[PDB]
């Protein structure tokens, strides 16, 4: 019976982690993009100065 | 006294199956009342879970 139960919350949590990851996946790719952008603009400036 | 002995050992066999009647049925019914509520609280928490 404690088997069952294991499975029951291993299932559920595991589709709760799956979910988070793959938004904070998403949301770090965006967030890199945009440091890597600031970067190349404030480097011309310097560069340009 | 011999006779007494001859009969005592039957008395003695006998004591020893009620002594083993007590002592069984005492241990298995509170076993199987602790079986019967861990089976209940087991099924109930797979749906607790769910």
């Amino acid at each position: 019976l404690k088997a069952q139960a294991l499975a029951i919350e291993t299932e559920a949590e595991l589709q709760r982690v799956q979910k988070v990851r793959e938004l904070e996946l998403v949301y770090a790719r965006a967030q890199l993009e945009l440091e890597v952008s600031k970067a190349q603009q404030l480097a011309e400036v310097e560069v340009k100065k | 006294q011999s006779e007494a002995e001859k009969a005592r050992k039957e008395l003695l066999e006998l004591e020893a199956l009620s002594m083993a009647v007590e002592s069984t049925g005492t241990a298995k019914a509170e076993a199987e009342s602790r079986a019967e509520a861990a089976r209940i609280e087991g099924e109930g928490s797979v749906l607790q879970a769910k």
